[PDB]
């Protein structure tokens, strides 16, 4: 199977620098043309840069808005593509995908945020049902992630084990800081009998938090 | 096609 | 630069029916006798996935029901029969020459029978209160259509400031939508008032679904 893994996104000041990199496997790398594509809410999907294979002299091409500032390169011996980004601006903010065989294959993306705002870790609060007990034959628990920057966080339930019946909602900006919540629904036998734990990771601040959902005591 | 990709630019 | 313009912006189709999405180029994408037009599918929280190339040819391993047509400046993606899992944003994209450019995307929604939300209400957690904050949270899960209204009441009195609503993208399995509504207050203001209520007005019922608690229970 083909596999692409980006790394090196995060937060940076306007005017600063950042080097993304991409590890590929599953196809003959030195033959492949590789590109970087980015995605923002404002401009949609933008092709950023191309690097061609050995046969095409490792030729490079760039989008107009990044020429002079961004440089794409490859190490065919390590199967890696790099994207050096200098003199970054607020509009460079977005999700950066590494693509292989032009756009046949795509990585999961890495997030780049250009802002002079400071990294802030999230508070994570377990949301248990109302003091009183369970309405019915299923029960809904929750988990609130408040006050973080930049994006993203990743939230799971029982470290990924409990996946169906989950609704994790899009983050929103609450006066410079992001808030999101997630609900999970199980049958009333499952909880509280078996313990259910909200797991939140915020790579930007090296935060990993686990919050067990306890029923409320008066 | 194993180099340029099926989505890559047309070429002679 | 070649500019790709998609239409419609979004579209709602029943299971088993045909969906047709268009893409118009500002100038011809033909080169070497091939129309350099590709289509991608982006599900929620995912990278784009490659579906069609050279206008009409299916990507390796891509299902039978996705097909494409066109040449020059006018192209289209056709999906038949439409399935639950096909809910996504579809992009056209042009590789005739540098710079490579994408369309704005077209949102496909799957039609299903109406369904009322399951509403759950959550007081501020002990941990949030001891930290000096207070957020009251309402989950409205698994409803259709996406159109819904939420109303907060504090002591029977309507409230608007501090409310934030976030919808999921449509579910890939059951074609429903879910939503969180979050009233955030100062701890000082939370502890003045006693009765917190969350009212969901939705197409499915004339009278709302009400869920409530009192701070002292």
């Amino acid at each position: 199977e083909v596999k692409l893994e980006e790394s090196g996104g995060g937060l940076v000041q306007p005017g600063g620098s950042m080097k993304l990199s991409c590890a590929a496997s599953g196809f003959t790398f030195s033959d492949a043309w590789m590109d970087w594509v980015r995605q923002s809410p404002e401009k949609g999907l933008e092709w950023v840069a191309e690097i061609r294979n050995k046969v095409n002299n490792h030729a490079t091409n760039y989008a107009e808005s990044v020429k002079g500032r961004f440089t794409i390169s490859r190490d065919d011996s390590r199967s890696v593509v790099y994207l050096q980004m200098n003199n970054l601006k607020p509009e460079d903010t977005g999700i950066y995908y590494c693509t292989g065989l032009t756009f046949d294959y795509w990585g999961q993306g890495t997030t780049l945020t250009v802002s002079s705002a400071k990294t802030t870790a999230p508070s994570v609060y377990p949301l248990a049902p109302v003091c009183g007990g369970t309405t019915g034959s299923s029960v809904t628990l929750g988990c609130l992630v408040k006050g973080y920057f930049p994006e993203p966080v990743t939230l799971t339930w029982n470290s990924g084990s409990l996946s169906s019946g989950v609704h994790t909602f899009p983050a929103l900006l609450l006066s410079g800081l992001y808030t999101l919540s997630s609900s999970v629904t199980v049958t009333s036998n499952t909880w509280p009998s078996q313990t259910i734990t909200c797991n939140v990771a915020h790579p930007a601040s090296s935060t990993k938090v686990d919050k067990k959902i306890e029923p409320r005591g008066p | 096609p194993g180099e340029r990709g099926e989505t890559g630019p047309p070429g002679p | 630069d070649i500019v790709l313009t998609q239409s419609p912006a979004s579209l709602a189709v029943s299971l088993g029916q045909r969906a047709t999405i268009s893409c118009r180029a500002s100038e011809s994408v033909d080169n070497y006798g091939i129309s350099s037009m590709n289509w991608f599918q982006q599900k929620a929280g995912q990278p784009p996935k490659f579906l069609i190339y050279a206008a009409s040819k299916q990507g390796s391993g891509v299902p039978a029901r996705f097909s494409g047509s066109g040449s020059g400046t006018d192209f289209s993606l056709i999906i038949h029969p439409v399935e639950e899992d096909d809910t996504a944003v579809y992009f056209c994209q042009q590789s005739k020459g540098v710079p490579y450019t994408f369309g704005g995307g077209t949102k496909l929604e799957i039609k299903r029978a109406d369904a009322a939300p399951t509403v759950s209400i959550f007081p501020p957690s002990s941990e949030q209160l001891t930290s000096g904050g207070a957020s009251v949270v309402c989950f409205l899960n698994n409803f259709y259509p996406k159109d819904i209204n939420v109303k907060w009441k504090i002591d029977g009195s309507e409230r608007q400031n501090g409310v934030l609503n976030s919808w999921t993208d449509q579910d890939s399995k059951d074609s429903t939508y879910s939503m969180s509504s979050t009233l955030t207050l100062t701890k000082d203001e939370y502890e003045r008032h006693n009765s917190y209520t969350c009212e969901a007005t939705h197409k499915t019922s004339t009278s709302p679904i009400v869920k409530s608690f009192n701070r002292n229970e």
